[PDB]
């Protein structure tokens, strides 16, 4: 029925030299004596301090170039490991499909869009002064540097799921199912179908809606045919999906999604990593400062605005379409 | 033993499962009653298959695109 | 209602041109696998 895949090694994109770039503090406002016309009318004065200013600014330029190289490495890696939700149509073929392993820094991380990643490198200066006054035209430059070259511009974000255990989106219907299908495909595509599992419950499953999990062998079961479908956990009842997963519930990671806002949300959990996803109708208003785990997510036009006290947390969201996911499943069912 | 393929009508491709080693004289009414002169199955922009060929020898596997169009007058158009 | 078109792709050394006949009224999102398999 299906072909065979062999565990060819993963390729390595050049990682980050995650060190501690250090910057020398500027000079210390050298005291300038009065010009004194008497000894200035013949035809440690400004010339020397200007020379020193120029030297420090040159040094600063060099450091800026180096940190930009580091930023280039970082964006290169992050683009390599979370491509845009169209290239993934071509990935199921080549030797990079199950290229994610539990030893690798990117594991069970699900891309959702592009915004400012804070440049994991250090950027620490060794300031040792007790409010001594530093030269104005150097300190100004260093300060104006340490704020714009510290955060990478729009970069592939990460909605990691290895330490969330619950995701609950809020907002319009299909805008939600978009980001959901998006990162759920991005998840299944990179990791061995023998390593992580997914579950579904929805009323109109086979209508161009959640049907598309048909050809999915990530939703599979061990030792069961179900006639045509791998496991076809794809259902409409909640506790029924639980029972279909009750033996599978026990590490193969589990990803249970629920297109139903009602029908007893939070009824399996609340375990040790098995993640639940549930689209909700409406929000809490005074949540007790939601834990970074099991958080709240609102879907704007192109934002995925987190819930904190609105901290958009994504400025351009990654959205998928239904038919695209359909063609994804179709292509991937081959190997 | 069974393969689920994307079968075309005039679009509205269907999601159907078919045997692996069966002649097509019987799938042709099967597909004419599932999604819908003689037709035949083929890959998109690929030469139609022999109506008594087997789906496992001509190389059809889960995820493929199988179409419904009339039968040519013999040459394969290489 | 198929149509008969010619396609061009030049990435390795020059290119390759060869005709085809692809069914109309369907999203290219599914033909692209075939035409990629052909000329490459």
């Amino acid at each position: 029925s299906r072909l065979i895949f062999e565990h060819q090694r993963r390729l390595t994109p050049p990682t980050t030299r995650k060190g501690t770039i250090t910057i020398e503090p500027p000079p210390q406002l050298p005291r300038v004596v009065p010009p004194s016309l008497l000894r200035r009318v013949l035809p440690m004065r400004t010339e020397e301090v200007d020379a020193e200013r120029a030297d420090y600014l040159r040094y600063l330029s060099v450091v800026r170039d180096n940190v930009r190289a580091h930023a280039a490495e970082q964006r290169a890696a992050l683009e390599w490991s979370h491509p845009e939700p169209e290239v993934l149509a071509t990935i199921p073929g080549t030797r990079r499909q199950w290229e994610r392993d539990p030893r690798d820094r990117d594991f069970l991380v699900l891309r959702a869009g592009r915004h400012d990643v804070p440049l994991d490198a250090a950027l620490k200066v060794k300031d040792t002064a007790d409010e001594i006054d530093l030269e104005p035209v150097a300190h100004s430059a260093l300060r104006g540097l340490l704020d714009v070259q510290r955060t990478v511009r729009d970069a592939p974000t990460g909605l990691d799921v290895a330490k969330l255990a619950r995701i609950t989106v809020i907002g319009e219907a299909d805008e939600a199912r978009a980001a959901i299908r998006a990162w759920i495909a991005q998840a299944v595509t990179w990791h061995d179908p023998t390593m992580l599992g997914v579950a579904l419950a929805a009323p109109d499953l086979e209508s161009g809606d959640w049907s598309w999990l048909k050809w999915l062998p990530h939703v599979d079961v061990p030792n069961e045919a179900d006639g045509v479908g791998p496991a076809r956990y794809l259902t409409t009842s909640t506790a029924e999906l639980r029972e279909r997963l009750a033996p599978a519930l026990a590490l193969k990671h589990l990803l249970v999604v629920l297109d139903d806002p009602d029908a007893d949300p939070d009824d399996i959990a609340r375990l040790t990593g098995v993640t639940v996803i549930h689209r909700t109708t409406e929000l809490p208003n005074r949540e007790q400062y939601p834990d970074p785990e099991r958080p709240i997510l609102r879907v704007a036009d192109g934002r995925i605005e987190r819930w904190q006290v609105w901290q958009p947390c994504v400025d351009v969201a990654d959205a998928m379409s239904a038919a695209e996911a359909a063609h994804i499943a179709r292509r991937l069912s081959r190997w | 033993p069974i393969v689920r393929v994307a079968v075309l009508a005039g679009g509205r491709l269907t999601e159907m499962a078919l045997p692996s080693e069966l002649p097509l004289r019987e799938i042709l009414p099967a597909v004419q009653r599932i999604v819908q002169v003689r037709l035949s199955l083929a890959p998109i922009g690929g030469a139609p298959f022999s109506l008594d060929a087997t789906l496992d020898t001509v190389g059809v596997v889960d995820g493929d695109l199988l179409a419904l169009q009339a039968v040519p007058s013999g040459p394969p158009a290489p | 209602p198929i149509v008969r078109v010619a396609v061009l792709a030049a990435g390795d050394d020059g290119g390759r041109l060869t005709e085809m006949a692809l069914p109309s009224e369907l999203p290219l999102r599914e033909i692209l696998p075939a035409v990629q398999r052909i000329v490459q």
